[PDB]
């Protein structure tokens, strides 16, 4: 459908040095922020009216003392082995976990951890899959996380049963929000490009949501495979900004148009219309 | 590990039109590690009303932020993103080009 189709919790954890460790967290449908975590009181910030999903106060007290738990004893348990891990200060480690609703209506699960920005390892089905990149380090940290008793049996909860159901919850609480259709602007601007006698051309495209966009610039019907997208970049308010541009030679830009097409617009496409061969006359 | 210098993507929430209120956007992105400064610039001073984004980062597990403020373009002013990293010995000034 519209809107995102994954719910994921994700971890930044810094070790400066042996006794101070920082830990930030966050919740997310696809790339919409729907909690954070505050480390001033060790609880969920619920971002939006609807965060909680179907999910009782209690189950989410829960969920909560859980997180909580999981990150003081994360950093405390990680200072603690640092040495037989051959770490050096200063380290930092991520990780993601959640589950995503597919087409056909399978729901995944995962759950990936990083160190120095490197893959380190994942988790399939209660096991701890080491990475390639996290070496040897990576095979002793999935032999020891076995020992602690119930850990795996808590992420392979929470992966397989409770976030399937928080992730249909939430998108069914939050659906007003999260398959609203907000319509973009797009305008033109030009610039001169690296190499003789050529002009690029750009396309902006801003203030659409959901993110699924279509654009590209046109003679006529014939679309113009030279078209090259930025990233999708954010706006603060659930929509994004994109750019299509074209390097086409001076004197070739007039008959050159940008179509939009976005699930917004109702099948009635944005075409804006490049007037001119040159820079602008 | 690895360490990553940030890209500094400065953009206009609506097309500048002189005179007209609008938001300024800095995307800072692909870096890593997650320690980093930024500050949004009027004119090299920088602007106090500042909202940023909690610090996530994309598939490559490199890190990402948002910083904006409402603005009103002039054709006089001049506005940038300053973003300071363990990857920059200076920060480095990206200037909004509309
Ligand atoms: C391989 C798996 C991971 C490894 C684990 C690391 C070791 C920790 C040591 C033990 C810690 C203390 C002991 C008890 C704590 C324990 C627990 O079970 O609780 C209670 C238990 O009760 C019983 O079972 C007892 O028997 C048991 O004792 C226990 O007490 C923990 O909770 C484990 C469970 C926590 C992980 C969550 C699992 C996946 C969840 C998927 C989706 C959740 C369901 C949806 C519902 C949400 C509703 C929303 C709601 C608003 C709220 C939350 C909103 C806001 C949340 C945002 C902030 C939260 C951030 C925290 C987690 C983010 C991502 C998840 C973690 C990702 C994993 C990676 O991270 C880097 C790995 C780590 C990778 C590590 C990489 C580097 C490794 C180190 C390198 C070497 C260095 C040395 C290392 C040596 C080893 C340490
Ligand atoms: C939060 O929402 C979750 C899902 O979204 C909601 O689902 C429904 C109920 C509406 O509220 C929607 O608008 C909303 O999106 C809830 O989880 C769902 O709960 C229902 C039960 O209410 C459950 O359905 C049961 O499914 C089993 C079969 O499940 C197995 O097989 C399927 C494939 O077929 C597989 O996908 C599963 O993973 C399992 O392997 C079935 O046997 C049940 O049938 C029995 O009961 C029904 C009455 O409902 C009766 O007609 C039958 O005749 C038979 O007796 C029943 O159909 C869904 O599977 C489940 N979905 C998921 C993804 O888990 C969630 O409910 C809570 O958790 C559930 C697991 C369950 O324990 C409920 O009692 C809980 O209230 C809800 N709340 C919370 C707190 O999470
Ligand atoms: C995990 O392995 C079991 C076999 O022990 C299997 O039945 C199950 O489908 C697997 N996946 C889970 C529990 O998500
Ligand atoms: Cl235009």
């Amino acid at each position: 459908f519209q809107g995102p189709t994954s719910f994921h919790v994700i971890q930044t954890s810094s070790f400066t040095n042996s006794t101070w460790a920082q830990t930030q967290g966050s919740g997310w449908l696809d790339d919409l922020q729907i909690h954070g975590w505050d480390s001033d009181s060790g609880t969920a910030i619920f971002l939006k009216p609807w965060s909680k999903g179907n999910f009782s106060d209690k189950e989410v007290a829960e969920l909560e003392e859980i997180f909580r738990v999981y990150i003081f004893g994360f950093a405390r348990e990680v200072q603690d082995f640092a040495g037989d891990f051959q770490m050096k200060y200063p380290f930092e480690i991520q990780g993601i976990a959640g589950c995503e609703l597919h087409s056909g209506g399978a729901i995944v699960s995962f759950l990936r951890g990083a160190l120095g920005g490197l893959d380190f390892l994942s988790v399939k089905n209660a096991s701890c899959v080491p990475s390639p990149e996290g070496g040897s380090r990576a095979q002793k940290f999935c032999a020891l996380i076995i020992q602690y008793q119930g850990i795996m049996e808590t992420v392979r909860i929470l992966l397989y049963e409770t976030c399937p159901r928080y992730l249909l919850g939430v998108l069914n609480a939050g659906k007003a929000d999260l398959q609203r259709q907000v319509k973009p602007e797009a305008w033109l601007s030009s610039g001169p490009s690296p190499g003789p006698g050529r002009l690029q051309l750009v396309c902006h495209v801003s203030g659409f949501y959901p993110k699924p966009v279509w654009v590209m610039w046109m003679r006529g019907e014939q679309e113009q495979q030279g078209t090259q997208l930025g990233d999708i970049l954010p706006n603060a308010n659930w929509t994004w900004y994109l750019r299509a541009t074209l390097d086409v030679a001076d004197g070739e830009a007039a008959g050159l148009s940008c179509r939009v097409k976005h699930s917004s617009l109702e099948g009635q496409d944005i075409i804006l219309y490049w007037r001119g061969s040159g820079l602008n006359d | 590990k690895i360490q990553r210098t940030p890209k500094i993507q400065v953009y206009s929430r609506h097309p500048a039109e002189n005179g007209k209120s609008n938001f300024l956007n800095c995307y800072v992105s692909g870096f890593h590690p997650s320690d980093i400064e930024v500050d949004l610039l009027k004119n090299g001073e920088r602007i106090e009303k500042v909202e940023h984004s909690d610090l996530s980062f994309s598939k490559d597990w490199s890190f990402y932020l948002l910083y904006y403020t409402e603005f009103t373009p002039t054709e006089k002013d001049e506005y940038a993103c300053r973003v300071n990293h363990v990857t920059l010995s200076q920060p480095k000034i990206v200037k909004w080009d509309r």
